[PDB]
């Protein structure tokens, strides 16, 4: 007669690593690393992302005519943007402090667009001839829908003096620009005045832009340039414009109704018609794991990202052969 | 293993003990079979369960990357940002892989310890009333029926009675 | 007869955590986390901090008349500043490279103020009429005490040409500014000359400021603006000014006598009449612990900051019930 | 615990042993009492004292935050700076809490080990001259006075004399 | 040490055992000498070899500093960069020194464990046919020649034969 | 008769540390920290570094006449530069976005220099009188060899209008500058035109530089200043210059033939005539250790840097006394 002490064994092939020994078979283990994803861009807790498709943030905000899809967009969860969107600045140029603006968007979930300076309002100057071949719509020369490219009316460009008061409660994003012509003959041809300026003032802002002339390579069939500037106009504060020419005036400005958690995701993927609690640029994650290894930049209630291919904890004991 | 029992003086585990991690196998006139030790098993289950939750919890607070963009003449701060975000990911990857490695080794040793302690508990009861075979088994000098077996599993095996 | 082996037990209720078991009572333990602080701003090893109170660094350095308390301040250990100090730039404007300057102060423990361009010295121009309602003192219109707002004398503003040589051994902090008026009529009213400039030169510096005109919201009852610039004038080097108008000239400049360990602490607290070896924005720390959890930004010989609520080491053994 | 002694085969500690962590309790005609084992106790005190100083020292070099300010159009580098300083604080917090967790477990096991080793040292001396009760106690076959007890505590207990 | 053998119940090591880490010394009519235990020694060599490679490998991915320069009015981002690169070096220095400290302690305990387990393996074979001296040595009751010694080292020591 | 179990001991004095015990002698150990270096700057896998010696990157690229050694340099592995190189900008001034350029060099292993605007080409203007005492060669007044300091020819400075097309496949580094004179009399003396400008255009670039006049301390015997600008001209793209004066025109521009792993090492050491797989500013490393403690900034296949003085692993067991 005998009694023995012993331990469990089973048909398990689960292996775990230790400091002294790799590939130790154990009776029980717990994988803690999510390795899979659905490969799609999805809504985040119901809330659809803003998928800019081929448009860039600049093309969207300034209102590139190829970006009509994104005129008055609803609340978003996150924004998606391609690495090299084709519909950026149709008319060649620069967007001043563009990254600092993009950073502001990472904290914004919704814009409401409103008109601050009506197009009809320009009685002294011409407002419906500010178009280009570089920036076409339905086969015709068009322009950034949110700003007005003003030019001389009957061979005269009188000094502009316009103000907008931010009466509404919400911070306002105001966008304007300046045109840089190719030569002195172009300057007079569009604006008459040879030496022009654009002065912009607010509580904080003290700007005075002047056109820089230079001969430049054609980009989208145009050698001229546009340089777009922006500000955030606080509540109950006014912005004051004044200019002799080269002024790309605001028509519409975006109102900041909702601020929250958001991000600008870089991804070539399109919408997937799904929902998720956790989204990455490569796809969405649905798991209760404490870790994943899909992509570092995520949004939502996510596991922690690590660079590992494998993380498995021993729960059971060394399994017998 | 550190404590010598699992894959040591006890060559291998038991496919036939399904209801626990550690336990007893008996052999007498009336028959044979496995009986899990509930107390030591449940104690081991709590230890490991807490370990896992402790690991998951410690790693709860950990670096999260945020998207930041930079223009063509901000290459230094772009690179700074790149090396910063990567630096943390490498630190946290290391932290995770090592913690797993270290605690895996401890978890296997923990099981070994539980088996050894259970073995020693029985050894201290039988004392001279059984022959210690050297393989996990104790061969009795007196005949030992199912009550006698059960009393060893109880902790109520009387030396004076035998 | 018997002999037993056993271990210590006591009436201890001290608990410590382990990986496998939380709240394990032990006979002995060692807390290593300081959780308390006196809640006060104190001197650091005898040396009192500079508590700016309602003044900002700008208001202090430029010499806002509300900041007379901080005219010629003694050596400090650290500086304290409120989150939103009311006495900043009394006359609305900007302080150029302000943060980069603040960074320099984190390495400075003492300024000695000295006059480089006497107020009386301005014979060609008027120096005692450079005041404003935005920047009042004892109910009357005053101005930044360390700079002189020069204006035309008898309807003329001749070109200024002034130099200062840094003869003294210590690096010198020189402060000056430029005035931006509201319109062309204000420009002539104060300075006569319509197009003005301010050129500043040193070994390194090559500046040429020009006034930017724009119509701006009133801030502290004024629509004009001031833009303040600065430099560090090395030993044995000269700074050269030249201007047609809008020039806010230096009178006093700060001498950098002592450089050392310091910091600009953000705190709403006031002076506490205490002494300490280790100071935080929330209060001071007096302990021999290796860690604390009060606040990350500290100064002096301090424990290390962690985010923990509890760090207790087992020294003893599992205590019996 | 890993080594089976503390809260294992030795059910509980002794309120009555005040002058040490580990030791002996005796019972004979002449009386009873506790005697701490000085050597094993002091050895344990050194181990733990060094542990604590080693922990304190390793954490001596650790990230210190510095105040940095940024204007309204430096939001990216402000955020970079924020995430950088937080990242280190989270890494060092983790390092501190884990080190404590891991070494606490080791410290309790260390004490268990010291008790087990002390138990085994006595076991190897008494051998067959005493009955191993299974609870930390050895019951003598010969009568054992205070010199006889002291000789066990000495390490000078002669098997041949008894 | 945790397992009590090395510098515990076995006072010291053997200069005369050159061909292994753990082993046997015998004394009988025919002579005396050392014999390394090949199995337990090689097992220990593998464990430590893997440990070292595991340590080296885990530290393979680690922060590398990159040179970045900044002008006289970029002092904040220069300092940010300085504190960032130092922060990682301090984190990785800590990681390296601690890992060494912790695994060194484990490596010494590991050796202790191997000796204890080897001791216990022999103890379980000899059982009552030898007197357990309490110092690592077993004194035989029967006379034990070189075959008899070899059979203990084999694992083939028959209790029934003696 | 007896058989004993025991363990190895030897004559080893190697010590290792543990948490509970410092200086534990062991039978075997493994040092994993490289502490030594040869103290020399060496070639990296055969490929010699570019050792600028007393020249700076600026002095090299602009072509300071003291930096003739570094005219047409071969492919390098890494670059070495002193902390304070004496042969920087001989003619006092500034190098615009200099650090951003230095950063580009960290990714470049070879330049091929080529002429884009020949010196002879300047028929309308004088090109061989653009020299200074601050920037001497063989005892005579010379200048930056890669740019041409143009001045008036026979009391006239007609508007310059030059273009270069990047026909070659490789990105091109173009360098130019602007001269800032001391006064109005110097402006006319060199360029005749009182108000000048330099406009530079590419696909992306839209620049318009204007000379800033100010009276400045002499630096290297000169109070005037030069301000050097640069761009990367993409393939098949043209750069367009136009100027009334003060123009420091390109002659030679560097072609970017090879991009790879490189770095700008700061070190006072000179060439050592050695080879290595791993180089640091203090010397080179030859070891199979996983760690070293020489210097953080390294290049090549190196061990990892730590701040430790000692890292030794126990392999063996506690050695007996
Ligand atoms: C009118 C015409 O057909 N001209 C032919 C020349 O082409 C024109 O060249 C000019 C300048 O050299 C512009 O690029 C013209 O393009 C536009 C554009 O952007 O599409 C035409 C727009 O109507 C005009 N819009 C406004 C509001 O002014 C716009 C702007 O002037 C410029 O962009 C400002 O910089 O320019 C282009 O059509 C052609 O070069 C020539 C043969 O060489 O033959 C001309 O008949
Ligand atoms: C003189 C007077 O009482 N004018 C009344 C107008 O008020 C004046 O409006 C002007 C410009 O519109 C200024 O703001 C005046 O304020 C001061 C100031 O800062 O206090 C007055 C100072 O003396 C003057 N100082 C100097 C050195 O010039 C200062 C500067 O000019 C400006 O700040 C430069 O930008 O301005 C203010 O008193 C009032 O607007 C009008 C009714 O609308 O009635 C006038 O009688
Ligand atoms: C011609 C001469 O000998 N003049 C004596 C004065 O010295 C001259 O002072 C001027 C301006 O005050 C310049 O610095 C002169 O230096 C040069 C230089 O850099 O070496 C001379 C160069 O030939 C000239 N080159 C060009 C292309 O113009 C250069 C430039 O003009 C300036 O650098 C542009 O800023 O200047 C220097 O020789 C002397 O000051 C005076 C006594 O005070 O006596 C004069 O005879
Ligand atoms: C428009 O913005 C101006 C500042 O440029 C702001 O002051 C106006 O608000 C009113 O200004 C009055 C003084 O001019 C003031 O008496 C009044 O309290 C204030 N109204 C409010 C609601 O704050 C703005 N115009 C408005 C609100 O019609
Ligand atoms: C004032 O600053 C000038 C530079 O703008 C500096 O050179 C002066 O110092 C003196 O300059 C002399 C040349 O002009 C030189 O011969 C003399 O050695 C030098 N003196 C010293 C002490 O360095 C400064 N003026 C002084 C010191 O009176
Ligand atoms: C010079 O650079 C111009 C842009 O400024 C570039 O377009 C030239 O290349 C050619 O341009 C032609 C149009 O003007 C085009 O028809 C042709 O395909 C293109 N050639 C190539 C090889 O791309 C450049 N000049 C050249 C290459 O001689
Ligand atoms: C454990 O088992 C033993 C033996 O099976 C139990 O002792 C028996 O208990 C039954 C039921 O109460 C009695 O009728 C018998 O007389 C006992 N037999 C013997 C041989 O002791 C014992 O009660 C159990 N103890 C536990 C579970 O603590
Ligand atoms: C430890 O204790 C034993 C017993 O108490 C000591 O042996 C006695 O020593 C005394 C004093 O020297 C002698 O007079 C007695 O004859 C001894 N009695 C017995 C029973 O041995 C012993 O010397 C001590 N050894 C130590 C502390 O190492
Ligand atoms: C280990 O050693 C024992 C004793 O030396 C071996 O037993 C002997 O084996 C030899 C050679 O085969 C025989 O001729 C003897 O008759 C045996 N003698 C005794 C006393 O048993 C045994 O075979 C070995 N076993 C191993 C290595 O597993
Ligand atoms: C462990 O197993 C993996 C996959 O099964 C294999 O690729 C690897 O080489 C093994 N590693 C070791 C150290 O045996
Ligand atoms: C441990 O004790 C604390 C405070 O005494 C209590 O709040 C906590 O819930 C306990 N945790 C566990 C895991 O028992
Ligand atoms: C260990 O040894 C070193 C050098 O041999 C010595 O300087 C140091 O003080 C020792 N440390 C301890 C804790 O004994």
């Amino acid at each position: 007669d005998q009694i023995c002490i012993g331990y469990h064994a089973n048909n398990s092939t689960e292996q775990v690593d230790t400091i002294m020994e790799k590939n130790v078979t154990v009776t029980h283990a717990q994988d803690i690393l999510e390795k899979t994803h659905n490969g799609k861009l999805c809504d985040l807790d119901g809330v659809k992302p803003l998928i800019l498709r081929d448009c860039s943030v600049a093309g969207w905000l300034l209102g590139n005519p190829m970006c009509d899809e994104f005129i008055n967009v609803p609340e978003w969860s996150y924004i998606v943007e391609k690495a090299n969107p084709v519909n950026d600045l149709c008319y060649p140029g620069d967007f001043n402090d563009y990254e600092e603006l993009k950073h502001l968007l990472s904290r914004i979930n919704h814009f409401e667009k409103i008109q601050i300076i009506p197009k009809s309002s320009w009685s002294s100057h011409e407002a419906s001839l500010g178009v280009s071949s570089a920036c076409p719509y339905q086969g015709k020369s068009s322009f950034f829908r949110n700003v007005v490219w003003l030019i001389k009316k009957n061979s005269t460009y009188p000094t502009i003096k316009r103000s907008y008061n931010n009466t509404n409660q919400e911070d306002l994003l105001v966008l304007w620009g300046i045109h840089h012509p190719n030569d002195a003959a172009e300057q007079t041809k569009l604006y008459r005045n040879p030496t022009t300026y654009i002065s912009v003032g607010t509580s904080t802002l003290n700007q005075r832009l002047v056109p820089r002339i230079a001969t430049r390579s054609k980009v989208n069939g145009q050698s001229g340039r546009m340089e777009f500037f922006w500000t955030i106009l606080k509540p109950n504060d006014a912005i004051n414009f004044e200019s002799n020419g080269n002024f790309i005036a605001p028509e519409y400005a975006y109102k900041i109704v909702k601020k929250g958690d958001s991000t600008i995701m870089k991804s070539e993927l399109e919408y997937g018609n799904c929902n998720t609690k956790c989204q990455t640029p490569m796809g969405a994650i649905n798991s209760s794991m404490p870790f994943h290894n899909i992509h570092p930049l995520t949004i939502g209630e996510c596991p922690k990202y690590v660079k590992s291919n494998r993380l498995v904890l021993a729960t059971g004991l060394r399994n017998s052969p | 293993g550190l404590f010598g029992a699992i894959a040591g003086f006890i060559e291998g585990g038991w496919q036939g003990m399904v209801d626990g991690w550690y336990g007893y196998h008996h052999s007498n006139e009336q028959g044979s079979g496995y009986a899990a030790d509930k107390e030591s098993t449940q104690k081991a289950i709590d230890g490991v369960t807490n370990k896992v939750n402790s690991i998951i919890d410690k790693m709860n607070t950990q670096f999260e990357a945020v998207g930041r963009e930079f223009n063509n003449l901000e290459r230094r701060i772009e690179n700074l940002n790149k090396k910063m975000e990567d630096g943390f990911l490498d630190v946290w990857t290391y932290n995770a892989e090592l913690l797993v490695l270290m605690e895996n080794e401890r978890t296997l040793d923990f099981h070994d310890s539980n088996v050894k302690n259970l073995y020693d508990k029985v050894r201290l009861q039988l004392r001279d009333n059984a022959k210690e075979l050297g393989n996990g088994c104790f061969e009795f000098y007196h005949k030992c029926d199912n009550e006698c077996m059960e009393s060893v599993r109880n902790g109520t095996y009387d030396y004076p009675q035998y």
